[PDB]
RNA sequence: GGUGGGCACUCUAAGGAGACUGCCGGUGACAAACCGGAGGAAGGUGGGGAUGACGUCAAGUCAUCAUGGCCCUUACGGCCAGGGCUACACACGUGCUACAAUGGUCGGUACAAAGGGUUGCCAAGCCGCGAGGUGGAGCUAAUCCCAUAAAACCGAUCGUAGUCCGGAUCGCAGUCUGCAACUCGACUGCGUGAAGUCGGAAUCGCUAGUAAUCGUGAAUCAGAAUGUCACGGUGAAUACGUU
């Protein structure tokens, strides 16, 4: 049975694998908490997991690789996104009204020859 | 500094010029342009002319100058002052 | 209590101010003679006073540091060692800059001639 | 069970000299995997252009070095062993390991 | 912007008060990307605001706002020869943040303990109005009294 | 770039090339642990019998074209303001412009 | 994933599809276009880069190079020892660290990207509080090494004091490369501990992964980066308007 999906934020790209269950929730073979330490992570996580009212209705195994802790929680988020809508295709569009499926194309600006940071510039005196 | 792997650093024509000046008592002063030499207690009272880029000053050794080169009692900036 | 001591404050810290003693041998003197670090030097029993007397007096303080970096300091000055006269004016000894930024070797900005 | 490595500079040669070895590895009776592609190397240089002061004035060049492995099983054919000469021509780079 | 096209991006994160003021106040108090420190302090805040407030602290929190928010302000304009000031309304939006930064920058000035209980302090105090957040809003307030006369 | 200071560089080139053997051999009985106070001394006796024109810090690398002792990459043989030029004209093998 | 094994997935790297105002509504001189909506990962040149017209400043470079003239030829040409470019009554530009409690210490703790390495990286082990030393493994490298990210989170302590802040300066003793650390190197150990209570006139950078803040890597290079170039972690506020 089962299903699949992949989740990719800020250079942290998650794995996402749904099958029956109650939502046990498993970060790298690890607890949800022991993972997210005093974050809202979790609740970023169980958001489109309760928008659609299945919170205890399927079991959750999946992986991360790369990023930080928001990068990887939105990884995630994304992910169990795409494996949702793989269950009950009428959804999509709830999800699309919640812009959930949509992915963040936000990353970060390459540094460029005469400035210190990406855009951030000496000082200049005029004289 | 130096680590103590080697003890001593001493221009070697200037070892055999004061290894052989001990033969006598100190009887004129050795010119020397090698700043970077260590100096032992065993040319303390010798009175050694070190180069300082346009003459070579003459200073008479102790034996409370083991720990300190060559180089170190002689000025090659003079900064007389300004007014 | 030491030489003049303050209360209030943790072992390590109260022992700091002996001029001669951080926080590694401070540390080192609290837990060789046996103290609590946590507890306040205000509260500490007279047994213990005695032992932090001699660990002070074991190693060095006040007027015999002083004079001894006073002597170095003259030693290095009576020679005429580079060392030496760097110290005399009162410029930086280890090679910093002296076309600026040599403040705090030479006091306040002191404009020119008046 | 031998594997060959493949260096180059430009992929158009790489991708070109790959084919003609699987091909060639194919048709002689050997047994071919799919071609392996890693990870690139990509050295970055940034020099002044101008022969005086002028520090903000760069320009950044790449050299780029592109690696691809092959495996053959079942040897019975070493007629690759004849053909290093037209295998590689110009800048591609082959090793051959574990005859 | 000459062009305006400027569009605004909408941010609602509220980890689990669900409100959306709370966010805003949470980038308000956030200094250089500190997210979880404004977390916690505000959030110890607003403990000791519900251990010292008999009710909820959410509407307390919005009371104290409705007490700090300036309904008009002045603002200089220069006829060309001396330095007048002008009053106008307060755009709807704006009050919000200018209540908000006023309250994070005079429970910034207190200089107890921490600025945990600072927050409280101005909170409860917005909540009446005997801080000093309510000093300088009813200071720019009577301003515009003091400059009614240009107005239009 | 004097044509007499490259000539004098190469020579220190060839100088310090050519014994290549005494200052390993001396150098790792100096630094071996169990070599005698005497195998100390008589190894810095020796290093300090040959001329100082021979140790590695007193090779200064130089463009191949020109000699110019700044600007150097030591990838390509070329100074600054050759490898530019080099490179413009196709010479340098899979050197491009980069984007990224 | 340690093993047998698989071609599910992530990933790596080649070739393609996709975004074109394409469809619907309104406005519009029934034009160009504008304002909305649906779908879609992405919507209005999606984000960033490379790309710099005719010319101006007799702009910069004769010292990278080449070259018309002029100049010296026992010297303005060569070689070698030391010294200086790191000097010091002052002034200015660009930076790093702070003046603290959204902090400083203590314990264990989770998650990056990018890159360099066979005249090289240099592991395990052992000896040192320590910078390091012996040792010799693996690696021509998605295979071995550099290499343990940090800010973040939890608990304990300090209680706003020029201080469990801040580290300049200085004394003593050391490690390492180098023929050689005085002039004139970088780090390490103990101790000393300054100015600094957020900064006048004036002035600067920045519109979304932006500012701010946190760490990592490469070039040059025996050694020497608060500089240059490069990569990721967390991550805002504001824009009514053109006098
Ligand atoms: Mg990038
Ligand atoms: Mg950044
Ligand atoms: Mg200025
Ligand atoms: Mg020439
Ligand atoms: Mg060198
Ligand atoms: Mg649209
Ligand atoms: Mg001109
Ligand atoms: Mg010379
Ligand atoms: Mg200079
Ligand atoms: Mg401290």
């Amino acid at each position: 049975t089962q299903n699949y999906g992949t989740g990719r934020r800020k250079t942290a790209t998650a794995r996402v694998f749904l099958r029956p269950g109650t939502g046990k929730i498993s970060i790298n073979n690890r607890g949800l908490d022991q993972f997210f330490g005093r974050e809202t992570a979790r609740m970023v996580v169980r958001q489109p997991l309760e928008l659609t009212e299945t919170v205890e209705k399927f079991d959750i195994f999946v992986t991360v690789v790369g990023g930080g802790v928001s990068g990887q929680a939105g990884a995630i988020r994304h992910g169990i996104t795409r494996a949702l809508i793989e269950y009950d295709e009428t959804l999509r569009s709830s999800l699309r009204k919640a812009g959930y499926v949509t992915r963040d194309a936000r990353e970060v600006e390459r540094k460029k020859v005469g400035l210190r940071k990406a855009r951030k510039r000496p000082q200049y005196s005029k004289r | 500094p130096r680590s103590l792997k080697k003890g001593p650093f001493i221009d070697l024509h200037l070892l055999k010029k004061v290894e052989v000046a001990v033969e006598k008592n100190d009887r004129k002063p050795i010119k020397t342009w090698s700043r970077r030499s260590m100096i032992l207690p065993h040319m303390v009272g010798l009175t050694i002319a070190v180069h300082n880029g346009r003459q070579h000053v003459p200073v008479l050794v102790n034996e409370d100058m083991v720990g300190h080169k060559l180089g170190e009692f002689a000025a090659t900036r003079t900064y007389r002052g300004h007014a | 209590a030491g030489v003049n001591i303050p209360d209030n404050k943790h072992t390590v810290i109260s022992l700091t101010y002996i001029y001669g003693v951080g926080r590694t041998t401070a540390q080192s003197i609290c837990a060789a003679t046996g103290v609590n670090p946590a507890a306040k030097i205000k509260d500490l029993s007279d047994e213990q006073i005695d032992q932090l007397r001699n660990e002070v007096a074991k190693i060095t303080t006040e007027g015999d540091l002083r004079r001894e970096i006073n002597m170095n300091i003259k030693r290095l000055m009576d020679l005429g060692c580079y060392r030496g006269l760097r110290h005399r004016r009162g410029l930086p000894v280890r090679g910093q800059r002296t076309k600026t930024n040599a403040r705090t070797r030479k006091g306040p900005r002191k404009p020119i001639r008046k | 069970q031998i594997r060959i490595r493949l260096k180059a500079f430009d992929h158009r040669l790489i991708d070109q000299s790959t084919q003609e070895i699987v091909e060639t590895a194919k048709r002689t009776g050997a047994q071919v995997r799919g071609p392996i592609p890693l990870p690139t190397r990509k050295e970055r240089f940034t020099v002044l252009i101008s022969p005086h002061v002028n520090k903000d004035a760069r320009d950044q060049y790449e050299i780029r070095t592109h690696k691809r492995v092959l495996d053959i099983v079942q040897p019975t054919d070493k007629t690759v062993d004849a053909l290093m000469k037209l295998d590689l021509a110009a800048g591609v780079e082959v090793q051959i390991s574990l005859g | 912007p000459r062009r305006r096209v400027a569009a605004k991006r909408e941010v609602l994160a509220d980890p689990k008060y669900g409100s959306q003021i709370l966010a805003k106040f949470m980038n308000h108090v956030m200094e250089s990307g500190k997210k979880a420190v404004a977390e916690r302090i505000v959030y110890g805040a607003l403990d000791k605001v519900k251990e010292r407030g008999k009710a909820d602290p959410l509407e307390t929190f919005e009371k104290a706002l409705d007490a700090i928010a300036p309904l008009v302000e002045v603002k200089s304009r220069r006829v060309g020869g001396a330095t007048y000031q002008v009053p106008v309304e307060v755009r709807p939006s704006r009050r919000n943040a200018l209540a908000m930064r006023w309250l994070v920058d005079f429970a910034r000035k207190r200089g107890e303990k921490s600025m945990a209980l600072r927050l409280a302090g101005e909170l409860l105090d917005a909540a009446e109005g005997k801080g000093a957040a309510v000093k300088k809003r009813e200071d720019v307030h009577r301003m515009a009294e003091a400059n009614k006369a240009f107005s239009h | 770039a004097k044509e007499s200071m490259k000539n004098r560089e190469l020579k220190r080139q060839l100088t310090v090339a050519k014994y290549a053997k005494k200052r390993a051999e001396l150098k790792a009985i100096i630094a071996n642990p169990n070599s005698s106070a005497e195998e100390r001394w008589n190894a810095q006796v020796a290093l300090q019998k040959q001329p100082r024109d021979a140790s590695a810090s007193r090779l200064r690398n130089r463009c191949r074209l020109t000699g110019r002792p700044h600007g150097f990459y030591r990838k390509f043989g070329l100074s600054r303001n050759k490898l530019r030029e080099a490179a413009m004209r196709g010479d340098v093998p899979g050197l491009v412009k980069a984007s990224w």
